[PDB]
C-alpha cells in the first residue's frame, strides 16, 4: 500500500543478489498500472519530500526478484532503470549518477530539450543561412550530446534490459548524435544537411502523447495489407490493358507532307533540338509547348490541310505521359486512380486514339478511382472503430450599487438578446453589399452603418461590464470573446484591411439558438481539443516533408531553372523557399502532385522526386484520413449524448418566442371579439374500365416504350441536323404523335384514377407539366407562334422528358426516396455552409476588390511589366497608342459576394483556384498593375479557407448524412435502401454462395493411372506451382514495351505459346481425374472458359496478325491474354472477399447508376440545346463541346468527378464583345452569334456539381454498407 | 461551328434560288485566304463554262445572258477567309438548269509553311414550273395518321371488349 516505500540501499541489493542466486540454484505480467511511463496509483498517496528523485526500490514483484530500481519526479511519475552498473563503473549509490538520474526525471529538462529542438526546427527553414547560424548549430549539437550524455549514463548502453539503446525512439537520437558528429569531422551539403532534418521527429519522444498517436497510425497501416495488394494487382492489370490498347499512341504529331532540299521524316528528325525548330515541321498550337496530337481514325483529332499525321518523337508532358512501358502506363493508372489531373491525360488518349475508348476510362474510374478508394476508407475506418472500441472497453474498466443593479434589470433575455442577434444578422447583412464599382455615396452609407453598429455593439459590452462584476464578466468565453472583438474593432476604428473582417466572426454567436452550427464549432474544437496530438503529429509531418523537399531540390530548382521555364525564372510552384515547399506539400495533400512531379523529375531527376512525392502522398493522406475520420466519429458519437436537455436554461430565443405566442394570439383573439362585438352506373363502369386498362403490364410496357422513344428522339437535334432533312421531318411527325399519345394517357389516368388522386400524385403532377409544356409548344407552333422569344425558350424545355422514366423503373424511385428524405438533413448543413462561406466571401470582397485588373498584351496574352503602364490610364493610353492592348479583368473574382461564392466554389474543388491565387497574390491595390507576388503571403486566406471550408464543412455534411441515412434503416426495419424487393432476394440468394460450408469431397476414381493423377492435382503444390507459373506468365505480360526489337516480339510470343500449352495441358488433366466433377466447381469453370479463351484469341490474332490489316481489333481481341492473370485471385482470400462485396454492392451500384446516367442524359440534352455555339476556347475544343450528343456526354463524364468544370464554365460567361460576337455568323444554320449566357452556364454547372456530388456520396455509402456486412460477418 | 450542307436540287421558275456551296477547314483555328471560282453546264451541252469568280470582297461576274443582273453573292462577307461561297439567283430561268461547279482555292498560312490546297463541289440544279412536296413529308404525315387512327382503334376496342366483360359482373353480383 502507501507505506511500501524505501530507499534502494546497498543491502537491497545484496538481497536480490541472494534471491537471483538462490533462483538460479533451483533451476507473469506485471500491472500494467506499474509500467514505465505511467501515472503513480492514488492508492500509494502523496510522496514524502525526502525520496522524490531518489532512487527507491521496486513496487513490481516481478522485477522484485531482479536488479532493477524506481526513481519518482514530483510529477508521481515512475521510471524504471537497470541495478547493474552503467558500463561497469558508475553505481547507482554513486553520486555522479545521482545527478544523472537527477537531472533526467525533471520538468526543466524536457522544457529545455522541446524548447532546443523548436528553435533548430525554426532554424531549419532558412535556405541560405548567415554565417552567424555555426554557433548556433554548434550549440544545438552541444546540448544534444549533453542530453544523450545523461540517459546514456542514466541507464548505461545496450549492456542493461532497461538501457539506452532498448528504447526504439533513443536510436533516433543516437543516428543523429553519430550523423552530426561524423559529417562535421569528415567535411555534399544537399545530404548532409537533409539528414540533418531527423532532429524534428525528436519532438514525438518529448512532447507527451505522441508515441501513442504514431503507434495507432502504424496500427491503422497494418490492417491495409490486403487492400494494397488488391490495389495493386488491379493497377498492374489495367495498366496491362493500357499498354496493350495504347502503345505509342501519345507520339502521333501532324508532320508536314511538302519538304524541301529533298529532306524526309528520318533525316529530319535527328537535326531538331529547340521547340522554335520542331514548331516549323510539326503543329503546334498557340502556346503550347507540346505537339498537337492526331490519330488515323475519323473520331480522333484531325490534322490541318497540309499535314499528315505520324508517329515520332517524344511524349507530352516532358515525354512522362505515355502508355509506352509497363512502368510510364501503371504511373498513369495511378494517376488515374489519385484523380490528378486525369481530364488531361483522358483528353489526349482520345485525341490520339478516338473517342470509342472512353469506355476504357468509365471502367478506370467506376474501379480504380471508387471502389479502391472506398476499400481503404472502409478498412482505415474499421481500424480507427475498433481502436476506439477498446480505448473505451479498456477505460471503463450605495448608489453605484442600485444604479449598476436597474442595469441589471435593463438586461432582458426575451428582447434584449434577440435584438443583438438581429443587430449581429443585419450588419452581416450590410458588410456583405461591398462591391468593386462602388460610388462614394455607398461607402459613405457603409461607413456609417458599420461604425453605428461597432457602436452599439460597445455600448452592450459596457452596459454588461457594468451590470455584472468584471470578475463575473470574464468566466463566460462567449463574453470573452465577446470583448476581444470588440478591442479589434475599437483598434480599427483607430487606426489594415483584414482588422476589418474580424466582425464577421460574431455569427458564431447563433450557435446557442442554432444546434446544426454548434456542431461544426464542436468538431472545430475537438480537432484542437480531445485531438489535438493527431493534429499536431500531421503539422509535424507537414513541416518535416517541406524542409526535406526544400533541402533535396532547393538548388536544383535554381541551377536548373531554364529546363522548366522559358524566361529562366522561378515558376509559380517550387521549392527553393520554405513557404513555396510548404505550399508544394499542401498542394500535394489537396490532391495535385503530377504537374510539380513533371518540374522536379526536370530538374533533379526521376528517381530521388518519385520517392520523395511517394512518401509524401502515402504519409500525408494517412494522417489526413486518420484525422478525418478522428474527428467525425468523435463529434458522430462522443461529443452527442443527450446529457441536459434542449437549452437546460431557458434559451432567451425561446423566452422571446413564447412572449410573441401569447402577445400576438392574445391580441387576433381581441380583434376578434372587437369585430364581433362590432358586428351513373354506366359512368361507374366506365371508371371500371378505364382502371382495367391503366393498371395492365402491356399499358406499362407501351408507355415505357414510348417513354424511351420520346427521349431517344431528343439526342438527334444537334448542329449536324440540316444535313439530315428526312430524318428531321420524321422526328417532328414522331414528337407530333408522342404529343397525342400522351394527351390520351393523361386523359385515361384521369378516367381511372379521379381528379383528387391524380393531383395528389407527384409522378402524376410531374407527367401533367411535361404534357401540358408539350401540349402548349404543340399549339403555338400550330397557330403559327414559332419563332417568338419565350416560345423559343420554352422550346428548350423538351430536355425533361426523360423525367418521366422516373416513376416507370423501381430502382430510380427506391433511389430518389432516399435521396427525398435525405433532402431535410441535407438543407441545414446547406444553409450554415452558406453562412460559413458567407463570411469567408465577404472576407475575400474585403481583400481582392477590384485588385484583379491588368493590363495585358492581347496577342499573345502576356501582362505588361510594372516598370512601364503601372496604371489604368496608362494602360489607356497604351490601348489607343497600341491596338492589341486590354485592361481586362478575370472571369471568376472576387466583385461582390456572389462572384465571391463562384471564386469558393472553385477553390474548394481544386478546379480554376492557381488563376485567382495568381490574380490575388499579384493583386498590388484598385487601378494598379499587379506585381509578381507583390502580395506573396495571400496564400495563407486560401489554405485557411481551403482547410475550415473543406475539411470540416465536408466532415459535417457526411457526419449529418450518416445519421440521416442510419435513420432511414431503421425505420423501414433495416432493409438496404437502395435496392428493390426482388434484388433484396437476389442479394439473399447471393449472400447463401459466400457462406457455403465445405462440400463434400470429390471422390478419387478407381484406376491406377488415373488415381495417381487425382493425388497429384488435388495437392496444394499443384496449386501454388501454378500461382508461380501465373505470376511468371504476368511478368512475361510486363516485358513487353514500345519500340521493342523483332527478335524480343518472337521471344515473347514463344514464351506466351509455351503458357498457353502448359494451362491447356493441366486443363487437360483436371479433365480426367475429375471428371464431370469438374464443372461441380464454379472456379474450374472459369478456368476452362479462359483457356478456351485464349487459346481462340490466340489464334485469331494471329491470322489476322498474318492475313489481315486490323491493328485495333488486334489489340482488342489481344487482350484476352489479361484472363490468364485474373486466375490469380483464387490463390488470394482477402482479395476474393474483397471482390465479393464489390459483387455485393453491385445491385445498388447499379440503379445510382441508372438516375446518374438518367440526369446526365437531361444535361446532355440540355447543353447540345443551350451552348452548342459557344466560342471554342479554354476546355470548349474542336474534340470536346456541345455540339453533339457524343460529345456532350464526353464533356459531362468529364465533369461527373468535378475534373476541369472551370475551363467548360469560361467560355460561356463571354457575354459581350470584346469577348465574343453577338453577330457571328455559322456557315450552314440560322444561329447567329458566338457568346454564352453567364447566368443560364453558371446554374448549369453549378446545379451538376451539387447532383453528382449527391449521387456520389449515395454510392459511396451503399459500398461502404456493403462492406462493413461482409467483413462483420 | 461549321457545317457542310448540301445545296437543294430543285428551282421555281420566275422565283429565286439560293445554290450552297459550304467548304469547312479540318481545323477552325487556323487561318487561310480563300476566292472561289463558279463554273455552270447547261443541259444539252458537255462543256463547263466559268460564269463568275469571288475574291477579295468584289465579285466578278463573266459576260454570259443567261446569268448577267441575276446573281448575287449570298455567301461570307467582311473576310478573306471564307467557308459559304453560295451564290443566289435573283429570278430563275430555264436556262440555269443544269451542273454547277464551285471549285474553293484555299491558302492556308502556318509557321514556315502555306499550303494551297482546292476543294470542287457539284450541284445539280432543275429548274420546274411549280414547287414540288419531298417524298418524305408526305410519305411521313400519311404514317402519322395512320398510326394514330390505328392506335385510337386499339383503345377503343379494347375499351369496348373489357366493359362488356366488366358489366357481366355487376349482374352477376
Ligand atoms: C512511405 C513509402 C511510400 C512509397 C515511396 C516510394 C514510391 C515509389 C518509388 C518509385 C521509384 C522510382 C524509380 C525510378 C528510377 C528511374 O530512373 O526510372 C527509370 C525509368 C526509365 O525512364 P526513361 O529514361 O526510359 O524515360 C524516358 C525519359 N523521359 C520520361 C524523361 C522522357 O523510368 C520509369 O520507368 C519511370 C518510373 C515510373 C514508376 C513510378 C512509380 C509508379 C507510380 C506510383 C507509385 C504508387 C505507390
Ligand atoms: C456547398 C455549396 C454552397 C453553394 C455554392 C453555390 C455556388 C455559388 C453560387 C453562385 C455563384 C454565382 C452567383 C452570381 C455571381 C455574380 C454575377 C453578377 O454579376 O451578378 C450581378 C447581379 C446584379 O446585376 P447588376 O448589378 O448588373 O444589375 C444592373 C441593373 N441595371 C443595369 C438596371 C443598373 O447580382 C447578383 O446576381 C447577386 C445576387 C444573386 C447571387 C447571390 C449569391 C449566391 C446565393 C446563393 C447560392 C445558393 C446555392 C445553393
Ligand atoms: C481487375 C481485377 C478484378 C478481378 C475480377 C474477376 C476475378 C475472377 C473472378 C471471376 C470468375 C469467378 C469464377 C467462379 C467464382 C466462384 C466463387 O467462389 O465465387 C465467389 C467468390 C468468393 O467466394 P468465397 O466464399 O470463397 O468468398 C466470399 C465469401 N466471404 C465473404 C465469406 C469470404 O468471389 C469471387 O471470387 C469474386 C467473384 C466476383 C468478381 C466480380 C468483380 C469483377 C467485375
Ligand atoms: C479483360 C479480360 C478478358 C477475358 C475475360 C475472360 C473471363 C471472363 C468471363 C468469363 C466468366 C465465366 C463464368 C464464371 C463463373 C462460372 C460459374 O459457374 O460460376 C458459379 C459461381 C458460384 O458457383 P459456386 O462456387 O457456388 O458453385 C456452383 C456449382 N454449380 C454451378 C455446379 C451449381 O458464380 C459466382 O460466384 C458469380 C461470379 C461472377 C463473376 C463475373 C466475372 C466477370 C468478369
Ligand atoms: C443567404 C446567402 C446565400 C446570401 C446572403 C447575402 C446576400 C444579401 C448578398 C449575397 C450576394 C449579394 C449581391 C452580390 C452583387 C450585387 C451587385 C452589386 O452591384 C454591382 O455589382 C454593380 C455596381 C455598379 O457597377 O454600379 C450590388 C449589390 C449586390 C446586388 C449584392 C447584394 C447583397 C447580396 C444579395
Ligand atoms: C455512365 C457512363 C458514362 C456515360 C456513357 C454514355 C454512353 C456512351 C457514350 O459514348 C459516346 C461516344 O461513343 C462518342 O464517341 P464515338 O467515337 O463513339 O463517336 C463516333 C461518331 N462517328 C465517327 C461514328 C460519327
Ligand atoms: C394509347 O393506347 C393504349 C392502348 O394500347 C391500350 O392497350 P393496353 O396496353 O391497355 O392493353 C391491355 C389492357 N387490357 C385489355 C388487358 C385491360
Ligand atoms: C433506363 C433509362 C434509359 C433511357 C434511355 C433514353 C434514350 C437513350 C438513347 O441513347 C442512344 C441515343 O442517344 C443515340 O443518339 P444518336 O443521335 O447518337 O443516334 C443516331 C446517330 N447517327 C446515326 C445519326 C450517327
Ligand atoms: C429552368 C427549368 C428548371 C426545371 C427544373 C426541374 C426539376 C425537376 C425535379 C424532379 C425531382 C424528382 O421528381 C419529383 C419527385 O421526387 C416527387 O415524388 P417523390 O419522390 O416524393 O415520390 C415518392 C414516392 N411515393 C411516395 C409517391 C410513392
Ligand atoms: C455508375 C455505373 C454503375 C455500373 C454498374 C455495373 C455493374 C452492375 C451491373 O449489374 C450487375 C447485376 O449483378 C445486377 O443487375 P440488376 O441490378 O439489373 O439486376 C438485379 C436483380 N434483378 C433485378 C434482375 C432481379
Ligand atoms: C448508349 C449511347 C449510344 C450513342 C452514343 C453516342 C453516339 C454519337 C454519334 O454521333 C454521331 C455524329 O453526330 C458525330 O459527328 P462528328 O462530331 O464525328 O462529326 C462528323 C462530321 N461529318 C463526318 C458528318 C462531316
Ligand atoms: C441542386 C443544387 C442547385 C444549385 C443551383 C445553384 C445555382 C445558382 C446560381 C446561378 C447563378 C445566378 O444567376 C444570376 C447570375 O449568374 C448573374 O450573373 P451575371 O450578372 O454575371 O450575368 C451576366 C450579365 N450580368
Ligand atoms: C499612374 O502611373 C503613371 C506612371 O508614370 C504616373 O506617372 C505619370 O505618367 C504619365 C505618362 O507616363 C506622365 O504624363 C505623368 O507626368 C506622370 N506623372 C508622374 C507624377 O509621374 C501617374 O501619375 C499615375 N497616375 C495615377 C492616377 O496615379
Ligand atoms: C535528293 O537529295 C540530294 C541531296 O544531295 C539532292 O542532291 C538530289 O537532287 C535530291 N533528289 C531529288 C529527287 O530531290
Ligand atoms: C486615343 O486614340 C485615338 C486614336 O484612336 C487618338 O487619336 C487620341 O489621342 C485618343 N482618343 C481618345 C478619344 O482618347
Ligand atoms: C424576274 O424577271 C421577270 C421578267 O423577266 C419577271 O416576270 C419575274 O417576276 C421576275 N421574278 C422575280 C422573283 O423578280
Ligand atoms: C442574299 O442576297 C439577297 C438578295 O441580294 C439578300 O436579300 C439576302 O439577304 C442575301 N443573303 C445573304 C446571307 O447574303
Ligand atoms: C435563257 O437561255 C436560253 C438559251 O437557249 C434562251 O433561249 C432564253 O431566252 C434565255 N432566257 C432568259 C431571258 O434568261
Amino acid at each position: 500500500g502507501p507505506q511500501s516505500f524505501v530507499h534502494f540501499t546497498k543491502q537491497s541489493l545484496a538481497l536480490i543478489e541472494q534471491r537471483i542466486a538462490e533462483r538460479k540454484s533451483k533451476e507473469p505480467k506485471p500491472s500494467s498500472d506499474l509500467e514505465a511511463g505511467k501515472q503513480l496509483p492514488f492508492i500509494y498517496g502523496d510522496i514524502p519530500p525526502g525520496m522524490v528523485s531518489e532512487p527507491l526500490e521496486d513496487l513490481d514483484p516481478y522485477y522484485a526478484d531482479k536488479k532493477t530500481f524506481i526513481v519518482l519526479n514530483k510529477g508521481k511519475t515512475i521510471f524504471r532503470f537497470n541495478a547493474t552498473p552503467a558500463l561497469y563503473m558508475l553505481s547507482p549509490f554513486s553520486p555522479l549518477r545521482r545527478i544523472s538520474i537527477k537531472i533526467l526525471v525533471h520538468s526543466l529538462f524536457s522544457m529545455l530539450i522541446m524548447c532546443t529542438i523548436l528553435t533548430n526546427c525554426i532554424f531549419m527553414t532558412m535556405n541560405n543561412p548567415p554565417d552567424w547560424t555555426k554557433n548556433v548549430e554548434y550549440t544545438f549539437t552541444g546540448i544534444y550530446t549533453f542530453e544523450s550524455l545523461v540517459k546514456i549514463l542514466a541507464r548505461g548502453f545496450c549492456v542493461g534490459e532497461f538501457t539506452f539503446l532498448r528504447d526504439p525512439w533513443n536510436w533516433l537520437d543516437f543516428v543523429v548524435i553519430v550523423f552530426a558528429y561524423l559529417t562535421e569531422f569528415v567535411n555534399n551539403v544537399s545530404a548532409l544537411r537533409t539528414f540533418r532534418v531527423l532532429r524534428a521527429l525528436k519532438t514525438i519522444s518529448v512532447i507527451p502523447g505522441l508515441k501513442t498517436i504514431v503507434g495507432a497510425l502504424i496500427q491503422s497501416v497494418k490492417k491495409l495489407s490486403d487492400v494494397m495488394i488488391l490495389t495493386v494487382f488491379c493497377l498492374s492489370v489495367f495498366a496491362l490493358i493500357g499498354l496493350q490498347l495504347f502503345m505509342g499512341n501519345l507520339k502521333h504529331k501532324c508532320f508536314r507532307n511538302s519538304l524541301e532540299n529533298n529532306e524526309t521524316l528520318e533525316s529530319i528528325m535527328n537535326t531538331l533540338e529547340s521547340e522554335e525548330d520542331f514548331r516549323k515541321y510539326f503543329y503546334y498550337l498557340e502556346g503550347s509547348k507540346d505537339a498537337l496530337l492526331c490519330g488515323f481514325s475519323t473520331d480522333s483529332g484531325q490534322c490541318p490541310e497540309g499535314y499528315t499525321c505520324v508517329k515520332i518523337g517524344r511524349n507530352p508532358d516532358y515525354g512522362y505521359t505515355s502508355f509506352d512501358t509497363f512502368s510510364w502506363a501503371f504511373l498513369a493508372l495511378f494517376r488515374l486512380m489519385t484523380q490528378d489531373y486525369w481530364e488531361n491525360l483522358y483528353q489526349q488518349t482520345l485525341r490520339a486514339a478516338g473517342k470509342t475508348y472512353m469506355i476504357f476510362f468509365v471502367v478506370v474510374i467506376f474501379l480504380g478511382s471508387f471502389y479502391l478508394i472506398n476499400l481503404i476508407l472502409a478498412v482505415v475506418a474499421m481500424a480507427y472503430e475498433e481502436q476506439n472500441q477498446a480505448n473505451i472497453e479498456e477505460a471503463k474498466q450605495p448608489y453605484w450599487i442600485k444604479f449598476k443593479k436597474c442595469i441589471y434589470f435593463i438586461v432582458m433575455d426575451p428582447f434584449v438578446d434577440l435584438a443583438i442577434t438581429i443587430c449581429i444578422v443585419l450588419n452581416t447583412l450590410f458588410m456583405a453589399m461591398e462591391h468593386h464599382p462602388m460610388t462614394e455615396e455607398f461607402k459613405n452609407v457603409l461607413a456609417i452603418g458599420n461604425l453605428v453598429f461597432t457602436g452599439i455593439f460597445a455600448a452592450e459590452m459596457v452596459l454588461k461590464l457594468i451590470a455584472m462584476d468584471p470578475y463575473e464578466y470574464f468566466q463566460v468565453g462567449w463574453n470573452i470573446f465577446d470583448s476581444l472583438i470588440v478591442t479589434l474593432s475599437l483598434v480599427e476604428l483607430f487606426l489594415l484591411s483584414v482588422l476589418r473582417s474580424f466582425r464577421l466572426l460574431r455569427v458564431f454567436k447563433l450557435a446557442k439558438s442554432w444546434p446544426t452550427l454548434n456542431m461544426l464549432i464542436k468538431i472545430i474544437g475537438n480537432s484542437v481539443g480531445a485531438l489535438g496530438n493527431l493534429t499536431l503529429v500531421l503539422a509535424i509531418i507537414v513541416f518535416i516533408f517541406a524542409v526535406v523537399g526544400m533541402q533535396l531540390f532547393g538548388k536544383s530548382y535554381k541551377e536548373c531553372v531554364c529546363k522548366i521555364n522559358d524566361d529562366c525564372t522561378l515558376p509559380r510552384w517550387h521549392m527553393n523557399d520554405f513557404f513555396h515547399s510548404f505550399l508544394i506539400v499542401f498542394r500535394v495533400l489537396c490532391g495535385e502532385w503530377i504537374e510539380t512531379m513533371w518540374d522536379c523529375m526536370e530538374v533533379a531527376g526521376q528517381a530521388m522526386c518519385l520517392i520523395v512525392y511517394m512518401m509524401v502522398m502515402v504519409i500525408g493522406n494517412l494522417v489526413v484520413l486518420n484525422l478525418f475520420l478522428a474527428l467525425l466519429l468523435s463529434s458522430f458519437s462522443s461529443d452527442n449524448l443527450t446529457a441536459i436537455e434542449e437549452d437546460p436554461d431557458a434559451n432567451n430565443l425561446q423566452i422571446a418566442v413564447t412572449r410573441i405566442k401569447k402577445g400576438i394570439n392574445y391580441v387576433k383573439q381581441t380583434l376578434r371579439e372587437f369585430i364581433l362585438k362590432a358586428f351513373g352506373k354506366i359512368w361507374w363502369n366506365i371508371r371500371k374500365t378505364c382502371y382495367k386498362i391503366v393498371e395492365h403490364s402491356w399499358f406499362e410496357s407501351f408507355i415505357v416504350l414510348m417513354i424511351l422513344l420520346s427521349s431517344g428522339a431528343l439526342a438527334f437535334e444537334d448542329i449536324y441536323i440540316e444535313r439530315k432533312k428526312t430524318i428531321k421531318i420524321i422526328l417532328e411527325y414522331a414528337d407530333k404523335i408522342f404529343t397525342y399519345i400522351f394527351i390520351l394517357e393523361m386523359l385515361l389516368k384521369w378516367i381511372a384514377y379521379g381528379y383528387k388522386t391524380y393531383f395528389t400524385n407527384a409522378w402524376c403532377w410531374l407527367d401533367f407539366l411535361i404534357v401540358d409544356v408539350s401540349l402548349v409548344t404543340l399549339v403555338a407552333n400550330t397557330l403559327g407562334y414559332s419563332d417568338l422569344g419565350p416560345i423559343k425558350s420554352l422550346r428548350t424545355l423538351r430536355a425533361l422528358r426523360p423525367l418521366r422514366a422516373l416513376s416507370r423503373f423501381e430502382g430510380m424511385r427506391v433511389v430518389v426516396n432516399a435521396l427525398i428524405g435525405a433532402i431535410p438533413s441535407i438543407m441545414n448543413v446547406l444553409l450554415v455552409c452558406l453562412i460559413f462561406w458567407l463570411i469567408f466571401s465577404i472576407m475575400g470582397v474585403n481583400l481582392f476588390a477590384g485588385k484583379f485588373y491588368e493590363c495585358i498584351n492581347t496577342t499573345d496574352g502576356s501582362r505588361f511589366p510594372a516598370s512601364q503602364v503601372p496604371n489604368r490610364s496608362e494602360c489607356f493610353a497604351l490601348m489607343n497608342v497600341s491596338q492589341n492592348v486590354r485592361w481586362k479583368n478575370l472571369k471568376v473574382n472576387f466583385d461582390n459576394v456572389g462572384l465571391g461564392y463562384l471564386s469558393l466554389l472553385q477553390v474548394a474543388t481544386f478546379k480554376g483556384w492557381t488563376i485567382i491565387m495568381y490574380a490575388a497574390v499579384d493583386s498590388v491595390n484598385v487601378d494598379k498593375q499587379p506585381k509578381y507576388e507583390y502580395s506573396l503571403y495571400m496564400y495563407i486566406y486560401f489554405v485557411v479557407f481551403i482547410i475550415f471550408g473543406s475539411f470540416f464543412t465536408l466532415n459535417l455534411f457526411i457526419g449529418v448524412i450518416i445519421d440521416n441515412f442510419n435513420q432511414q434503416k431503421k425505420k423501414l426495419g433495416g432493409q438496404d435502401i437502395f435496392m428493390t424487393e426482388e434484388q433484396k432476394k437476389y442479394y439473399n440468394a447471393m449472400k447463401k454462395l459466400g457462406s457455403k460450408k465445405p462440400q463434400k469431397p470429390i471422390p478419387r476414381p478407381g484406376n491406377k493411372i488415373q488415381g495417381c493423377i487425382f493425388d497429384l492435382v488435388t495437392n496444394q503444390a499443384f496449386d501454388i506451382s501454378i500461382m508461380v507459373l501465373i505470376c511468371l506468365n504476368m511478368v512475361t505480360m510486363m516485358v513487353e514495351k514500345e519500340g521493342q526489337s523483332q527478335h524480343m516480339t518472337e521471344v515473347l510470343y514463344w514464351i506466351n505459346v509455351v503458357f498457353i500449352i502448359l494451362f491447356t495441358g493441366e486443363c487437360v488433366l483436371k479433365l480426367i481425374s475429375l471428371r464431370h466433377y469438374y464443372f461441380t466447381v464454379g472456379w474450374n469453370i472459369f478456368d476452362f472458359v479462359v483457356v478456351i479463351i485464349s487459346i481462340v484469341g490466340m489464334f485469331l490474332a494471329d491470322l489476322i496478325e498474318t492475313y489481315f490489316v486490323s491493328p485495333t481489333l488486334f489489340r482488342v481481341i489481344r487482350l484476352a491474354r489479361i484472363g490468364r492473370i485474373l486466375r490469380l485471385v483464387k490463390g488470394a482470400k482477402g482479395i476474393r472477399t474483397l471482390l465479393f462485396a464489390l459483387m455485393m454492392s453491385l445491385p445498388a451500384l447499379f440503379n445510382i447508376g441508372l438516375l446518374l446516367f438518367l440526369v446526365m442524359f437531361i444535361y446532355a440534352i440540355f447543353g447540345m440545346s443551350n451552348f452548342a455555339y459557344v466560342k471554342k476556347e479554354d476546355g470548349i475544343n474542336d474534340m470536346f463541346n456541345f455540339e453533339t450528343f457524343g460529345n456532350s456526354m464526353i464533356c459531362l463524364f468529364q465533369i461527373t468527378t468535378s475534373a476541369g468544370w472551370d475551363g467548360l464554365l469560361a467560355p460561356i460567361l463571354n457575354s459581350k464583345p470584346p469577348d465574343c460576337d453577338p453577330k457571328k455568323v455559322h456557315p450552314g444554320s440560322s444561329v447567329e452569334g458566338d457568346c454564352g449566357n453567364p447566368s443560364v452556364g453558371i446554374f448549369y454547372f453549378v446545379s451538376y456539381i451539387i447532383i453528382s456530388f449527391l449521387v456520389v456520396v449515395n454510392m459511396y455509402i451503399a459500398v461502404i454498407l456493403e462492406n462493413f456486412s461482409v467483413a462483420t460477418e | 461551328g461549321c457545317v457542310e450542307v448540301d445545296s437543294e436540287t430543285e428551282a421555281v421558275y420566275g422565283m429565286t434560288f439560293k445554290i450552297l456551296c459550304i467548304s469547312c477547314k479540318r481545323r477552325s483555328e487556323t487561318n487561310a485566304e480563300t476566292f472561289t471560282e463558279w463554273t455552270f453546264r447547261q443541259k444539252g451541252t458537255e462543256e463547263f463554262v466559268k460564269i463568275l469568280r469571288y475574291e477579295n470582297e468584289v465579285l466578278q461576274l463573266e459576260e454570259d445572258e443567261r446569268f448577267e443582273g441575276r446573281v448575287v453573292w449570298n455567301g461570307s462577307r467582311g473576310t478573306k477567309d471564307l467557308q459559304d461561297l453560295s451564290i443566289f439567283i435573283t429570278n430563275v430561268t430555264y436556262n440555269h438548269s443544269g451542273d454547277y461547279e464551285c471549285h474553293v482555292y484555299r491558302l492556308l498560312f502556318f509557321e514556315n509553311y502555306e499550303h494551297n490546297t482546292s476543294v470542287v463541289k457539284k450541284i445539280h440544279i432543275e429548274v420546274v414550273d411549280k414547287a414540288n412536296r419531298d417524298m418524305a413529308s408526305i410519305v411521313s404525315e400519311i404514317m402519322m395518321y395512320v398510326l394514330i387512327v390505328v392506335l385510337t382503334i386499339w383503345l377503343v376496342a379494347e375499351m369496348i371488349y373489357c366493359y362488356k366483360k366488366i358489366a357481366a359482373a355487376t349482374e352477376t353480383a
